[PDB]
């Protein structure tokens, strides 16, 4: 059970990363359009 | 009165008892001497601390007792029962011990974002 | 529980794929930005 | 026994697998995958492998003072990478691929310069 | 005295020939039957310094037995390979976001 | 009863966020 | 033992962002 | 020499005895004869239906008929936990899905980029 809760933390980290990178892409695309 | 302390970090486990602060202390585990053998690097004592490397759930998990010289094996009236299922480099954290760090990271990211946004103005 | 492990390891790979898509999109747009400037 | 010394420790809840071969002698040499892999000393008789979640495999061998013994080829399938695609996992992956591709394509479309 | 810490399928028990007195730690769930005590489930990690009296052969003397349990199930087996990469790439991601904000303005 | 309701709720929320961001950035440009 | 709770954690955070951006849009619509 | 080969697909555990193909061979599981009434019964091929982690798991030794088994080559230990239609992702499968994902993303973005200039 010490490894089931490790993937449940890596998934949180990956979702956090995706939420950051989608904002990065959105902001840079908004800049590029201008 | 006299308390007991035990610290488990990853795999190694360290025990200590302050019952006899003025005398270095020998130990037992189900009536066998484990304190002082100048071998078996998996174990080994100190002035007060005793370290048990490669701790196992099904073995050396019993009635530990700390006793100095001039003390009968049954002379000590304070015992301990330990059952630890340890693994290699594993700790304990609940939901509120990861919520705080995730919120801290979000807050610091927002703070840096606002700092760099105001800097352009 | 086994079901929790199944769902968790299902979501991990999907989010990794989405992250890879985002990274490749960022590479494309940063190449475009460098070309523009 | 019939000349089969190597066994596997059972009745354990800790996530670890061990070995056991009985040879009433001293310097009971150990082996793994046929080739020489180690030794054995006093106060311990059980070679260890680690967590079963890493799926130990391969042929294992032990030898006391007798000749070449016979193996105990061990197979484990603690999956731990166990995506279940039956009715609500392939559809989710398909939807997450399709909508992400569409949202990427719209953004690429809206780059004209 | 060695107080037998009896273990059920998933529950632990403290057994002494005379009523058990709790001093420091967890008092658990006291069974209505005398001379028995249900600390709790084996997975909740009970602990605490207790005290009972003499057994069926060794009356009129009293001692204590500290009880400790670390049968953790909320534990996490984290490796420095993935947990460090996550932090490093999160740092690079927030640096990228900060750089992107400057471009917006 | 909620093995995948987590990610099902998360998926819709991301979509709504992206859609509402798309409209917002438009008005900002004016 | 930890997964179901961490669901609502990230699900709520993005919901806050969505609501905040909705308010920002409705103040400029 | 020859190890013991096992292949599992969902709840269908398949293993064979790649020791004596042309022969007659029987089975046990933890020193208990297994086969014939489910359970697969071939001279080398065998199937575990309804495999369980804690009730079919032990020493699979495979003897020819008429030969007591303690003289065989060796044994097997199997502690497989089964699924209901789940896939084991090795290092190859994740790599191939990642490669096809990035290829299908690139080949679809570069199509609309050419369409952007129209
Ligand atoms: C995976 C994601 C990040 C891909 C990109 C999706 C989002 C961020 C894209 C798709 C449509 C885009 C919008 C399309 C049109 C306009 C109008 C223009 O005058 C300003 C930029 C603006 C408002 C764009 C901002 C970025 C945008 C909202």
């Amino acid at each position: 059970t010490e490894k089931v809760n490790m993937m449940s933390l890596t998934v949180l980290g990956l979702r956090m990363l995706f939420a950051k990178t989608v904002a990065v892409n959105a902001l840079l695309t908004a800049k590029l359009a201008a | 009165q006299t308390p007991y302390k035990v610290s488990i970090s990853g795999t190694t486990v360290i025990l200590t008892c302050p019952q006899y602060p003025g005398s270095e202390i020998l130990w037992q585990h189900n009536d066998k001497n484990i304190g002082g053998d100048e071998d078996d690097k998996n174990i080994g004592s100190d002035e007060d601390h005793l370290s048990l490397k490669e701790f196992s759930e099904l073995e050396q998990s019993g009635y530990y007792v700390c006793y100095p010289r001039g003390s009968k094996p049954e002379d000590a009236n304070f015992y301990l029962y330990l059952r630890a299922r340890v693994c290699e480099n594993c700790m304990e954290m609940d939901v509120m011990s990861v919520a705080t760090i995730v919120i801290v990271d979000i807050c610091i990211t927002g703070g840096l974002l606002l700092l760099v946004y105001y800097w352009s103005k | 529980t086994l079901l929790l492990q199944l769902t968790n390891t299902s979501a991990y790979y999907m989010y990794l794929l989405l992250l890879l898509k985002s990274v490749v999109y960022f590479a494309i747009i940063t190449c475009c930005l460098l070309r523009r400037t | 026994k019939g000349n089969h010394l190597v066994k596997v420790y059972d009745y354990q809840e800790d996530g670890s697998v061990l070995l056991t071969c009985d040879a009433e002698a001293k310097n009971i040499t150990w082996f793994k995958d046929g080739k020489m892999i180690g030794f054995l000393t006093e106060d311990k008789k059980k070679w260890n492998l680690g967590s079963n979640a890493k799926d130990p495999r391969g042929m294992y061998q032990c030898k006391g003072s007798q000749n070449k013994s016979k193996p105990l080829q061990v197979y484990y399938r603690m999956c731990q990478n166990c995506i279940e695609l039956n009715a609500a996992t392939i559809s989710g992956f398909l939807f997450a691929e399709i909508v992400s591709i569409f949202v990427l394509a719209v953004g690429v479309y809206f780059i004209a310069g | 005295f060695k107080i037998p810490i009896e273990e059920l399928e998933d529950r632990v028990f403290v057994n002494c020939n005379t009523s058990i007195t709790w001093v420091e730690g967890t008092v658990g769930t006291l069974l209505s039957d005398i001379t028995r005590l249900d600390l709790g489930k084996r997975i909740l990690d009970p602990r605490g310094i207790y005290r009972c009296n003499g057994t069926d052969i060794y009356k009129d003397k009293e001692s204590t037995v500290q009880v400790h349990y670390r049968m953790c199930q909320s534990c996490v087996e984290l490796d420095p390979a993935t947990v460090a990469g996550i932090i490093v790439t999160d740092v690079i991601a927030t640096l990228l976001l900060a750089l992107g904000v400057f471009c917006f303005a | 009863l909620d093995p995948k309701l987590c990610y099902l709720l998360d998926g819709i929320l991301f979509i709504y966020g992206v859609i509402l961001t798309a409209l917002f950035l438009r008005v900002k440009f004016s």
